[PDB]
RNA sequence: UACCUGGUUGAUCCUGCCAGUAGCAUAUGCUUGUCUCAAAGAUUAAGCCAUGCAUGUCUAAGUACGCACGGCCGGUACAGUGAAACUGCGAAUGGCUCAUUAAAUCAGUUAUGGUUCCUUUGGUCGCUCGUACUUGGAUAACUGUGGUAAUUCU
RNA sequence: UGGUGACUCUAGAUAACCUCGGGCCGAUCGCACGCCGGCGGCGACGACCCAUUCGAACGUCUGCCCUAUCAACUUUCGAUGGUAGUCGCCGUGCCUACCAUGGUGACCACGGGUGACGGGGAAUCAGGGUUCGAUUCCGGAGAGGGAGCCUGAGAAACGGCUACCACAUCCAAGGAAGGCAGCAGGCGCGCAAAUUACCCACUCCCGACCCGGGGAGGUAGUGACGAAAAAUAACAAUACAGGACUCUUUCGAGGCCCUGUAAUUGGAAUGAGUCCACUUUAAAUCCUUUAACGAGGAUCCAUUGGAGGGCAAGUCUGGUGCCAAUUCCAGCUCCAAUAGCGUAUAUUAAAGUUGCUGCAGUUAAAAAGCUCGUAGUUGGAUCUCUCUCGGCCGAAGCGUUUACUUUGAAAAAAUUAGAGUGUUCAAAGCAGGCCGCCUGGAUACCGCAGCUAGGAAUAAUGGAAUAGGACCGCGGUUCUAUUUUGUUGGU
RNA sequence: ACUACCGAUUGGAUGGUUUAGUGAGGCCCUCGGAUCGGCCCCGCCGGGGUGCCCUGGCGGAGCGCUGAGAAG
């Protein structure tokens, strides 16, 4: 190519996202944006495919000109615009809120909080730098900075903050006995407790995480979240609580159901 | 080679093709004359002429 | 690019050896007994079977408590018993092994209008069904090898638009009725 | 389904290749009632092209003295709609083909502690000790006179 | 100050510099107006810098077909390295100056060829393989051939520009304009491939933008490439023919059944068609739904091939010549698959006829006069975890180093395998299910190479034999402590 | 009569390596300076602090100072 590429074909879209094949031969490709691409959910297919608000792309494009959506307190109006983990959705014209936080199989979860629980979110801390006049700043993993953290906040912990304000309101380290979510890889979504971080020198950490049913799964270091301090999670888990069942107990669970319910 | 020596003989082709294509039709040549049959009695043949 | 899929599957094995006394008077015996249309149709249950047999093998080369093999042969054998190819009682990989292609040909919706008594015999079970008499629970079905399932063997039954069903008089009795 | 039938001898067994057979591609012949999907100028010529179309774009929010329309109220600079033109942005994506290219491309793996980056998102934007209640000259559209056979020329 | 595994990192302090072809420090636009001339709330646009996002570009390791009828190549003209610079966005012979004489190669360099873009993938499939991958996804490359620029964040851009080469258009002869390997369409080439149609409604992209535009894309048209489903008849009586069962030793009788075959009768059921209306859709078409008509030789008429030498299938007929045998032609009868069926060519399987699995070499294709004789390949038996500092443990040296095996992390989708789901079945699709609610959109596989932490059998390798070998203590010589000589000069 | 090889003519034409020479076009550098504008001088001249100065429009020359700048 001679610059960079404007378009995202179906097939080559994120899988999580849920597309189908014969739809199109375009998926919305998302805009630059505090989200990586394959790591976020563009706000048509979350209004769309997901809520199913809307039908069609241009009437996605009806609800967001009439200023009805917010992600992390803001009116974002872009169709495409990338949101991604921990990211507050609020639309008040329904009183309805939603935090985009992943299913055990690694999908965004239609995920409905309280109106109080929309007030914040964590951010996993992703640099510290010094800058000029020796000034501590902190770059978050959705690309915010801010100015003069706490001096006990490292690379790696999490900040819970305030959206309306934009300052840090907590943080917890990264420990062991410590409760977090993975956010990448073959484990995504699983939610456990830290219990090991066994540290390469020039190559990537591996932490290893302990389920709620004595599961125990590894993970890189860049894939973990931090999200609850010892074994109470900061925010609202999804229905499932981060423990991937295997297909025989889904298979027994759902025969069970049908059998309970009908 | 091999490409230069197809390169040759596909001019040979064309040129021949061209001079034996602008031959009929053209100022240098003969009318081009075409026979205009209908073939059925329903064929107005004065409409297609006109 | 375009928005078009262009998964498709042949559904049928030619036989290798295409002259064969065996396998022609064993098809033509199959043919006669169930009022199918070609050979084809026979290759196709056929290949079907060839299938599951092959399935039930790689499940069987697995060792007794491997998670594949217990999710995958209930799986099979449980949509074995739900079209009845199966006994209820026999959920054992080996057993189908032990099948045959009568089984699958005996669950088709042209042998089971047959056996319910609404036809007076096989090729005429193939033409009530292609001709839009038969329905399955409340849907008209045309289809003589739409495989029957043992929860719809207990629901076929005639269209309630059909003459021979609800009653509107065909095309030839309307006819032939107002001449007098 | 880890499958066969035949061919050299007067006759037997062998070697040995072949023929039949089955699948996949291209082509072609004969035939063709219904319905669902569906490839389709690659192979030869990255040969040559008539004609038409394929890339444009305005919000309350850069510039409106085109009556091209259009109400006030009348000293109120400008109601409003608004072609044109200036300005901004895009045209580096998409689409096509497979000529080149043989550690090259490409895949997996790693690195930028050796670089640039429109835009989006966040931070920064009285941190400088030194006419402003607003600065200057133009140029389009428009009016008018023209040149050339001919151009999205001027 | 703060960081990393490692900075010549980030931040700090001082002396200054700061390019006129000049770096920030807002002479911009809208909407609501309100407080005590001064104070102001939302936005829009710009913007140096840092981060982020989308990348991009250079490198790391491993991996590619055929050829020796290509055995030495690169090195003057940069080939391998060093120092200093230039240039570049940056690392670097990228380039320049001066030095050094290097760098690669039978483990196949260098050269040539390929009917070679590379992968994801496709066919076959016991397994190993063999064959295919121009082609919708990802990466590359090009816009007739070369070459050079402009603008811009990004191009050596061709639906930009400037030349030359090859073509070619208009002309009043002075001049002007060009580039379908975009969508159609045409000529040519050939065995070989569709309409100069409709639309931005869908999917998405771009722009100042809810509004405009899009031959991207969607929709129809041509389409026996290929894949899915699937008509071309069914039944009753009658008449013959078989086969059972009751009664008879049997012949025979069965208003006893059952099954076949009809120049035999009979009305029942229906599509194919024709054609209203809806539905469909951007507008349509098709399908689906429904009025009306629509079947007896139901003439509403199934084809394509092969058979009288073997796999399925003949003891046949009539013309025509040659000397009953016998060249050419038209038929009958039978068999096979069937809305499909022959043929050519290539290719794969049978095929163990390329052989690793897994072939051969007395007489059939083939083992040399004999010995010596590099490389390469192969090789007898043997050998059963700790030391410090910080909270029984964590850090550190690992133990000779490998080859091997295992684990963990990580590794595009689509395809394939496979779970669920009555697309009317299926090929598919990713949907759906219940009286607003309840759900799915699983899972596996993913050579090798590389990271990870175990295993120590098997196979290499090394550890003391002129002992200048371990383990201890006694040492002597030389260099060396960042501190226990308040502040210090210290021999 | 046909099929198929050799072949003088440096036959003519074209291509790939190269020796020697020329070399269009762009880019960079050193010039060049057709044009355009300001400052200074003067003239027609307006007011004030009361002829010192400046206020603004036009014209006049000066290789004076220059700034921008095309062809080449």
């Amino acid at each position: 190519a001679r610059g960079p590429k404007k378009h995202l074909k179906r097939v080559a879209a994120p899988k999580h996202w849920m597309l189908d094949k014969l739809t199109g031969v375009f998926a919305p490709r998302p805009s630059t944006g505090p989200h990586k691409l394959r790591e976020c959910l563009p706000l048509i297919i979350f209004l769309r495919n997901r809520l199913k608000y809307a039908l069609t792309g241009d009437e996605v494009k009806k609800i967001c000109m009439q200023r009805f959506i917010k992600i992390d307190g803001k009116v974002r109006t872009d169709i495409t615009y990338p949101a991604g983990f921990m990211d507050v959705i609020s639309i008040d014209k329904t009183g309805e809120n939603f935090r985009l936080i992943y299913d055990t199989k690694g999908r965004f979860a239609v995920h409905r909080i309280t109106p109080e629980e929309a007030k914040y979110k964590l951010c996993k801390v992703r640099k510290i730098f010094v800058g000029t006049k020796g000034i501590p700043h902190l770059v978050t993993h959705d690309a915010r900075t801010i100015r003069y953290p706490d001096p006990l906040i490292k690379v790696n912990d999490t900040i819970q903050i305030d959206l309306e304000t934009g300052k840090i309101t907590d943080f917890i380290k990264f420990d062991t006995g410590n409760l977090c979510m993975v956010t990448g890889g073959a484990n995504l979504g699983r939610i456990g407790v830290i219990t090991n971080r066994e540290r390469h020198p020039g190559s990537f950490d591996v932490v290893h995480v302990k389920d709620a049913n004595g599961n125990s799964f590894a993970t890189r270091l860049s894939n973990i979240f931090v999200i609850g301090k010892g074994n109470k999670p900061w925010i609202s888990l999804p229905r499932g609580k981060g423990i991937r069942l295997t297909i025989a107990e889904e298979r027994d669970k759902r025969l069970a159901a049908k059998q309970s319910s009908g | 080679d091999q490409r230069h020596r197809a390169s040759q003989l596909r001019k040979q082709k064309k040129e021949a093709v061209l001079a034996e294509k602008r031959q009929l039709g053209g100022k240098d040549g003969p009318p081009h004359q075409v026979l205009v049959v209908p073939l059925h009695s329903r064929i107005s043949l004065p409409e297609a002429m006109q | 690019p375009v928005a078009r899929s262009w998964v498709c599957r042949k559904t049928y094995v030619t036989p290798r050896r295409p002259f064969e006394k065996s396998r022609l008077d064993q098809e033509l015996k199959l043919i006669g007994e169930y009022g199918l249309r070609n050979k084809r149709e026979v290759w196709r249950v056929k290949f079907t079977l060839a299938k599951i047999r092959k399935a039930a093998r790689e499940l069987l080369t697995l060792d007794e408590k491997d998670p594949r093999r217990l999710f995958e042969g209930n799986a099979l054998l449980r949509r074995l018993v739900r079209i009845g190819v199966l006994d209820e009682g026999k959920m054992k990989l080996d057993y189908i092994l032990g099948l045959k292609i009568e089984d699958f040909l005996e669950r088709r919706l042209q042998t089971q209008v047959f056996k319910l008594g609404l036809a007076k015999s096989i090729h005429h079970a193939r033409v009530l069904i292609r001709q839009r008499h038969i329905r399955v629970r409340k849907q008209v079905v045309n289809i003589p090898s739409f495989i029957v399932r043992l929860d719809s063997q207990k629901h076929i039954d005639f269209s309630l638009r059909s003459p021979y069903g609800g009653g509107r008089p065909g095309r030839v009795k309307r006819k032939n009725a107002k001449k007098g």
